[PDB]
């Protein structure tokens, strides 16, 4: 369907590809590697379990002082 | 939407409900302009049947 050109990239030589730079000493900054500045929230849960209720029941109260 | 009680918006608000402002504000207008004449006419009426009688 396709040529072997095509396939293998290259017509006639194959062309070295400068590697890709490491930065020793320190870890890899790339988009896949993020988790390791950013994890998932985990600090905070029980003050958003608590949050999340007063959120909840203040939005209710002036709502319905509101409405009547 | 709990508070409300209603799940797609607050009730009681529009310019159906708020026209009814402006509604009490002529009728009350118009109230205290035929209280006026009453109260004017009672008191004439009053101050005839004193000034007649006392
Ligand atoms: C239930 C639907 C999902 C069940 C399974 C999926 C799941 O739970 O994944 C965890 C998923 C993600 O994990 P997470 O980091 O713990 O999320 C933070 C919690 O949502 C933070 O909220 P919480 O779960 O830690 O506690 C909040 C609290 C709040 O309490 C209240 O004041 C609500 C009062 C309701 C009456 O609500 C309750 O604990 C129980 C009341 C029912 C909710 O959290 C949820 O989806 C559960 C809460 C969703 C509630 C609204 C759903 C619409
Ligand atoms: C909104 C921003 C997305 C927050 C994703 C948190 C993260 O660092 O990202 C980490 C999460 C998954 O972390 P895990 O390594 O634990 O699987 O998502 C990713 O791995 C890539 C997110 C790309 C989008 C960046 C914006
Ligand atoms: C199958 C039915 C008949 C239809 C046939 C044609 C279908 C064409 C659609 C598929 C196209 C795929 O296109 C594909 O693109 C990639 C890019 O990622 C090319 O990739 C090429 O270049 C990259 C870098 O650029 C080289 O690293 C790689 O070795 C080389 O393969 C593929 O050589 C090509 O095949
Ligand atoms: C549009 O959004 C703005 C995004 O801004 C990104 C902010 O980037 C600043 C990151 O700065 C740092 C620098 C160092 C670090 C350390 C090395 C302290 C983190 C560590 C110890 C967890 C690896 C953390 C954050
Ligand atoms: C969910 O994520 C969104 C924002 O992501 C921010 C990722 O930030 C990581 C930043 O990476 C760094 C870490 C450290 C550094 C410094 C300069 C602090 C490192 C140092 C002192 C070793 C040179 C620079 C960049």
């Amino acid at each position: 369907p396709l040529p072997n050109a095509v396939v293998q990239g290259y017509t006639s030589v194959r062309g070295p590809k400068r590697p890709l730079d490491h930065f020793y000493g320190r870890t890899p900054l790339n988009i896949d590697t993020l988790w390791h500045w950013v994890k998932f929230p985990h600090r905070y849960d029980n003050l958003r379990f608590a949050v999340c209720f007063w959120a909840f029941l203040v939005s209710a109260h002036f709502a319905n002082k509101k409405q009547r | 939407i709990y508070g409300r009680g209603s799940l797609y918006g607050y009730r009681f608000d529009g310019e159906i409900h708020r026209q009814e402002a402006q509604n009490v504000i002529l009728y009350k207008e118009k109230e205290a302009q035929e209280m006026a004449v009453v109260m004017e006419k009672l008191e004439k009426e009053i101050q005839e049947w004193l000034k007649t009688m006392e």
